RNA sequence: GGAUCACCUCC
């Protein structure tokens, strides 16, 4: 109690009710990795989404409990925890763009994804990033130059640009090395 | 060096006598505060043992300083509820910044004096509060922060706030 | 290929 109140950091977050099961896993498996792999403990809430992350006495590294918020975000719009666990890398973050915010929706879900999810696949390769498209959001994990590729070829696809210039895009910025 | 009057700070019970104690105080490395024994509660204290025990930590207001003798008093009694709180939370912001910019200084190759004296100090002295130098940058861009810390720190300064604190 | 994809699913 004197722990919890000087030093106890809290964070609380809520993700989408069909994306739960997967926070949680088979036997809890999913959520128990996330808080033995960051030494935080996670509270998760199975009617309302609402979770809480906080620090542990044993909590070793500072920044771990923004770490722990942000696999869980990850897991929240669209990636899997093996793909959500690259997070723990030094240098990566994790950054969600609001499909609404820039462009029709499950039409431009689908220039994104590309016919079997072929353009997907390229800006991760180009870009060097992850993403997950799902609902409103596209999010991105990668470090700040990965993140910038793909968010602006994702950008440009979002306000109309044909495919093609988007992998000449692509290909520029990785040409750029 | 020294807190002012007025200022709650955390600080540690280190030694207890029959009518007063001896605290350190956690933010003023090394520096030892005197809390009387009528400042310990709003009703009468018989023995402070029932209010105070050796290695306890506290929020409390620095009712006197003398600076020239190093004399410093603290109450117990006169922090409100709403105090408390508040003082907890900006505590709280404290360990962030300072977790914060120490992994700046490890991204950077500075050592923690360096960060402490290049980043720590000016902003302190200047938003009053570290993190709250931190939201501002957060709100309006790095670029608030030029011409207080060296321009080296920028660059590496802006990624980590720009993950890590919320705009207010 | 010519624009919807794959993996993860209640502690």
């Amino acid at each position: 109690d004197e722990w919890e109140e000087f030093f106890k950091q809290e964070e609380y977050v809520k993700i989408p009710k069909d994306r739960i099961a997967v926070l949680i896993g088979k036997k809890g498996q999913t959520k128990k990795e996330i808080e033995k792999r960051t030494k935080t403990k996670i509270t998760i809430d199975s009617e309302t989404g609402e979770v809480w992350i906080t620090s542990t006495k044993e909590t070793e590294d500072p920044l771990a409990v923004w770490k722990a918020r942000d696999i869980v975000l990850a897991i929240g719009r669209g990636f899997s925890p093996e793909r959500a666990f690259r997070l723990l890398n030094e240098g990566e973050y994790l950054e969600i763009i609001n499909l609404t915010d820039i462009i029709a929706l499950p039409r431009v879900r689908g220039r994104i994804i590309g016919r079997k999810g072929r353009t997907r696949q390229i800006i991760e390769e180009m870009s060097g990033a992850s993403v997950s498209v799902y609902g409103k959001t596209v999010a991105i994990i990668g470090n700040p130059i990965q993140i910038e590729i793909a968010k602006t070829a994702i950008e440009k696809l979002a306000r109309g640009s044909p495919h093609g210039s988007v992998y000449r895009y692509l290909e520029r910025r990785k040409k750029d090395l | 060096e020294y807190p002012e009057e007025g200022e709650f700070v955390v600080a540690t019970v280190k030694r207890i006598h029959n009518y007063g104690a001896f605290l350190e105080l956690d933010e003023y490395p090394g520096k030892e505060a005197f809390m009387h024994i009528s400042e310990v509660a709003s009703t009468w204290v018989r023995n402070i043992r029932d209010y105070l025990k050796e290695g306890q930590k506290v929020v409390a207001k620095v009712i006197r300083v003398d600076p020239r003798k190093g004399h410093i008093d603290l109450s117990l009694r006169r922090v409100t509820q709403q105090q408390r709180k508040a003082k907890l939370q900006e505590f709280k912001r404290a360990q962030k910044a300072e977790n914060l910019l120490r992994l700046a200084a490890e991204k950077l190759g500075k050592d923690f004096e360096a960060a402490w004296r290049e980043v720590w100090v000016p902003l302190e002295e200047e938003w009053g509060e570290v993190y709250a130098a931190f939201e501002d940058a957060a709100k309006d861009g790095i670029e608030v922060l030029k011409g207080h810390v060296p321009d080296e720190w920028l660059p590496v300064l802006k990624e980590i706030v720009e993950n890590y604190v919320e705009v207010p």
